[PDB]
């Protein structure tokens, strides 16, 4: 229950529950298998 | 009038605490979201991402030098480095891994570590890693780490080595503060036969070594970091 | 959840662990690529470390004083603690700045608590009960030149009146100029050849008057005011090296000259344990 | 046979071709596109030039000496004297610009060394003088000419420490930002692919730099016997899909 | 439910009284196994007898002090008592340890409950008010050394302020590091010829740092904190021999020596009633 | 704003009532549960098991 | 009696909340409204009205 | 909503941006009647300007 | 939900979401089109 | 009603309503009948 109109007032968010690594940990152009070579 | 009766705690200001509270500026209209790259939501995501790791601590100041591992040409049988896994101290500590592994209290999970070789192309060398899971002392000769986990690399074309050391416990974490009952092992490295430099070639080549969390990894239970304090406060 | 599968002997013309990190790729290498698994599952979600998580609970931002005294013949309110502000910012005490750093643009909805408690160093027959003012006083806005200014009357301006000993809270939106909140800035607020850098340009947020509505007793008492920051409804954009260095200054990059060696030197050998 | 090894970048009338690549990054995966209505602000209709700005621009060499320290960048600068995108950053009052930067360093199978080739989103520098010293316009914006991190410190420039980062981070933890090593026994070059990143829609070029590019030494370079003890590095970058915005006067700026 | 049935007399070939201990096991013979009984029902449930209802009170687990005082020229304010710590733990305190020692592995969440009450004992005005700030710190993090470092910024570690004379009051989940919190241990934390032995090795919770938030007024002030705790959701294993002897030491289970007789003799023989 | 009236026995901490507390820890995973043999539920399941009596106490 | 707990801000007056009150004039009837030509909604919709600008500024 | 519409080069007999202020009238004039805009939202509503919240404070 | 019996007592009111400068930017008689001459 | 988000933050437990004493007072191997002979 909101007791306050705006939403800035409202607790804290809930888990994102989003994580997705591979923007930071594979940002390579043409994809990488695991297994294949790395460089061909 | 509704009867109530108040609680023990009441007034108490717990800094962890998550409720709802009025708005100072009622009615304002924040800026529009744009679009920026790279949203971080977890920060088990980016413990993922590999870093350096200053394995060669033996300096005296601190020094590009000191994620050097160095290489002898033509050694056998010998020792190339050797390090405990207390992963919030030491070599572990100021990696990203181990600055982050700092602000929890316990930790579960694989982690990866790698060693990407930069001799010249000409040269060739077959290193032995080991992992020592806890319970022994560091190894002492390659015979004695060759029975603990290990990868034979043979450096080639493919640059890059990724080890990984499982998570081997009893309990089901560990503290990211060093702990005994609660120590993770060691890891050594070792010639598996020996560095041979090609003619008109000649000194140390070096190995960087990078270290990284598999997706496995726990960290849980916040807290504050050792890694940074303050006199007084600081001003513009 | 799997947090192993089980894996047995390989032999292989495929092998996941050979890779070249000249890429830039963390190539997601596990357990079973190099040794035998069993299955075992997770137990475990990632929740507290969900970075609202992170940056969601109250750390202190700012400890300012200010004394209830006959401020008769003051020359300077201001400076004699008749009253105080706070040019607002979150990066001058350490703790929660490295926290905030390890990202470059953040964006959240704060939330603040208020601890005002007093001291009487010297003899006083009583504790008085004083009533705390903090103004939040905004760019452009009349600043306070009295502890008793018309400013006080605040008829436009957000104030919250509070006890001593007791906690004001209230929570304000996210007022940054831009879409996020920006924790560096490599630039300047125009082309002058002498004009200053960072982000000390950038975000300006405004003061924070605080005062003690009551007049002066015959003692003397000193009131400290403790502000806590929580932000909550946390978005993060491009994570960065953490803080490796001790800081020097509010909102800008500089570390102190012979400062001393960060990474520990080993006490042995690149071989030791 | 199509190798990750080898490749082909054409941008306006400009082509490169590497026989020795080591894939390419993209930095957060995303690839430059153009500024959106619904993230508009400015109602200015914004100009286009195409394939007279998106082209590759060389800057010129640097030499890799067994006591080089590491050199660095800042975009949009580097680029601020690049023939129409250049003049057209003077010109409008605001600009937006996304790149593909390819560094360039060969030698032979007897060489060693690798260099780290990293894309930093807004590095704001420290003054060496510590305290709250502030580091001079001019000092961020070296134009073509860049930082030589080996070069002394200067009054009112920032510090050139090479563990620190510029900024009181360490060295070992620039792996966060995109970034590809050139390692002589592997690689040639490196190529990363960097989006626009900013906290506002558009902004003014000349006032903001919203990338330091870094090339640094990590593993020495050791040359084979009685070889010359050192080998250029070359930097080519290309503007991509550049939109300038609010046209006017022509900027005058410091020094 | 009945409590006994009613039976009446017996001639058998069948008899249930009649066993072997040896065995080890608790033969479940019942009054109408030999007399004869006229029905009755329970009218009970043994509800109070729950494990969750037996740890499920507060119990006082610890009682420190800290002082507010001017702390001009202290070269030690742990010293001094401008703060104090506790070494968390729940067997210092015996009526609490005695009932948890009733089983071998135990596992909960933790309710507390802080109370804080002032003295002053010389000569004092008044009672000033001061506000007393209880910091959860954990293994691994900045010992705070003064009473007003900047560990107590405690941006990332969870803490309450509240004021004397009041009650503090939050649960901490269950944070041991295995399934179950151990009551015993038969080991070490590693084989070490020298290394300490019992439980004091595994369950580390860290500390609990408490100081007063309040400056300093003419006279000096004693605060007494008193930490309750309350077992919830309680599961608790292997049930083990009631304590006999008194306790020594917090994680040994050694006795003193020259103890005295636990089991009362007869005033009389084995015959008298 | 609800109008409230607060009764006699606001504020006392009695050691036996049972209410809801703030976790100081938000968000945090405990340790899954592994099988253990010998749970206890009722202190009633123990004294059912036998144990021997010092009735010879004339030492 | 329901059992209750204060949060932090208890008691404080902020002077842009916006809550119920008692009213001191119990059951009172305030005067009918009557048309009156003008009524003003936002400030936006006044300053879109031109005004003139001092720009000779110089004396 | 449109902030701002996209408008192109214009040539016309009809100009908008020529008025008798002595009317009393300020026409509502916009800046894709003078130069060549293109879309942005307005991303806002007036909220925080109106009476109730300019004097409810 | 209100708790008070008299409507003086409710919070504040909610946004006209009214909004029409015509009264005061064009109270001109006879109707003036943008792009038409002002003055015919 | 839970007014807290995190399970440690609610009430005391609830009675097992468990129990079963045969693993401690009966844990023999071979089954023993009451008024049957302990030792056959
Ligand atoms: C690491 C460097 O980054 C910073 O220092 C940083 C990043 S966002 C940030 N804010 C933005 C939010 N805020 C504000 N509080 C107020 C408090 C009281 C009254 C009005 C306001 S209006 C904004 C505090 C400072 N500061
Ligand atoms: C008979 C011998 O057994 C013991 O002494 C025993 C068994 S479980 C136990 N805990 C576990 C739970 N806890 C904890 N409290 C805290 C209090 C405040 C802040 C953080 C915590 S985090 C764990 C108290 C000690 N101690």
């Amino acid at each position: 229950i909101n007791y306050y109109k705006d939403a800035a007032s409202t607790s804290s968010a809930g888990q994102s529950l989003s994580m997705d690594p591979s923007k930071f940990t594979e940002p390579v152009k043409d994809l990488m298998l695991k297994g294949a070579p790395a460089l061909n | 009038g509704l009867p109530t009766t108040t609680l023990p705690g009441s007034g108490q200001f717990l800094t962890t605490d998550d409720r709802q509270s009025p708005s100072a500026l009622p009615n304002y209209e924040p800026t529009p979201r744009i679009h920026i790259p790279g949203k971080v939501h977890n920060l088990l995501e980016i413990i993922q991402v590999d870093t350096l790791i200053p394995m060669n601590n033996t300096h005296t100041k601190d020094e590009v030098n000191s994620y050097l591992i160095p290489l002898n040409a033509n050694r056998q049988n010998e020792q190339v480095f050797g390090t405990n896994l207390f992963i919030g101290d030491g070599v572990f500590k100021t990696t990203l891994l181990g600055e982050i592994v700092q602000y929890y209290t316990h930790w579960s999970g694989s982690l990866r570590f790698s060693l990407m070789y930069t001799g010249p192309a000409l040269s060739s060398a077959k290193l032995i890693l080991a992992y020592t899971p806890p319970g022994a002392r560091g190894p002492q000769d390659r015979r004695e780490a060759m029975l603990g986990t290990h990868v034979v690399w043979d450096i080639g074309l493919q640059s890059t080595i990724v080890m990984t050391i499982p998570w081997t416990s009893g309990v089901q974490f560990r503290y990211t503060d060093p702990d005994t009952y609660t120590s993770a092992g060691f890891l050594s490295c070792w010639y598996q036969t020996s560095l041979i430099l090609p003619p008109e070639t000649t000194g140390q080549v070096y190995l960087l070594s990078f270290i990284s969390a598999c997706p496995d990894f726990k960290l849980r239970l916040m807290k504050d970091t050792q890694t940074i304090s303050q006199t007084v406060a600081l001003t513009e | 959840t799997v947090a192993s599968i089980s894996s047995g002997p390989k032999h292989t013309q495929k092998v996941p662990i050979l890779t070249a990190n000249e890429t830039g790729a963390t190539m997601p290498v596990l357990p079973s690529d190099s040794i035998e698994t069993r299955t075992t599952y997770m137990h475990f979600n990632g929740s507290e470390t969900d970075v609202e998580c992170f940056l969601g609970r109250a750390a202190c931002v700012h400890v300012t004083e200010i004394q209830n005294k006959d401020a008769t013949g003051i020359d300077n309110h201001r400076e004699a603690k008749l009253f105080n502000d706070w040019k607002i910012n979150l990066s001058s005490l350490v703790q929660l700045r490295k926290k905030l750093e390890l990202f470059t643009y953040v964006r959240f909805d704060s939330e603040y608590t208020i601890l005002a408690t007093a001291s009487q160093p010297d003899s006083a027959n009583y504790s008085s009960n004083l009533v705390v003012q903090a103004m939040y006083v905004p760019p452009g806005a009349p600043n306070p030149k009295e502890w008793d200014d018309y400013t006080w009357q605040s008829a436009s301006n957000p104030s919250v009146f509070f006890k001593v000993g007791d906690t004001s809270r209230f929570s304000v939106p996210y007022v940054g100029l831009a879409s996020a909140y920006n924790c560096f800035y490599d630039g300047y607020s125009h082309d002058d050849a002498e004009t200053q850098y960072g982000i000390t340009v950038l975000n300006h947020m405004g003061s924070m008057a605080f005062r003690i509505v009551n007049e002066h007793d015959e003692h003397k008492t000193l009131v400290k005011i403790r502000v806590y920051h929580r932000a909550k409804h946390v978005e993060a954009w491009i994570p960065r090296a953490p803080r490796a260095l001790p800081y020097t200054s509010i909102g800008r990059t500089n570390y102190p000259k012979n400062t001393e060696p960060v990474i520990k030197k080993r006490k042995g050998d690149i071989k030791s344990y | 046979g199509y190798s990750d090894r080898v490749q082909q970048i054409t941008l306006g009338n400009s082509t490169i071709t590497t026989q020795e690549a080591a894939n390419a990054v993209v930095c957060y995966a995303e690839w430059p596109e153009y500024l959106p209505d619904v993230d508009a602000s400015d109602v200015n209709k914004t100009s286009k030039p195409d394939t007279s700005v998106c082209r590759f621009y060389t800057l010129d060499s640097k030499t890799w000496t067994t006591g080089s320290k590491g050199w660095c960048w800042k975009l949009p600068d580097a680029l601020k004297d690049m023939g129409v995108f250049g003049q057209n950053m003077f010109f409008h009052s605001l600009g937006r610009s996304g790149y593909t930067v390819h560094v360039q360093c060969n030698a032979t199978k007897f060489h060693s060394g690798c260099l780290l080739v990293v894309v930093i989103p807004e590095h704001q520098l420290a003054s060496h003088e510590g305290g709250n010293v502030s580091v001079k316009y001019t000092f961020t914006h070296p134009g073509e000419r860049g930082i030589d991190l080996s070069s002394a410190n200067e009054v009112g420039g920032p510090v050139k420490d090479v563990l620190y980062n510029m900024n009181g981070t360490l060295l070992g933890n620039l792996l966060i930002f995109p970034h590809q090593f050139i390692n002589l026994r592997t690689n040639n070059t490196a190529t990363i692919v960097i989006p626009y990143i900013n906290s506002v829609p558009i902004d003014s070029m000349t006032r903001h730099n919203n990338v330091s590019l870094m090339v640094i030494p990590i593993a020495p370079l050791t040359v084979p016997t009685g070889a010359t003890p050192s080998l250029p590095i070359t930097v080519t970058i290309a503007p991509m899909c550049t939109e300038f915005s609010g046209i006017r006067s022509k900027s005058i700026v410091p020094q």
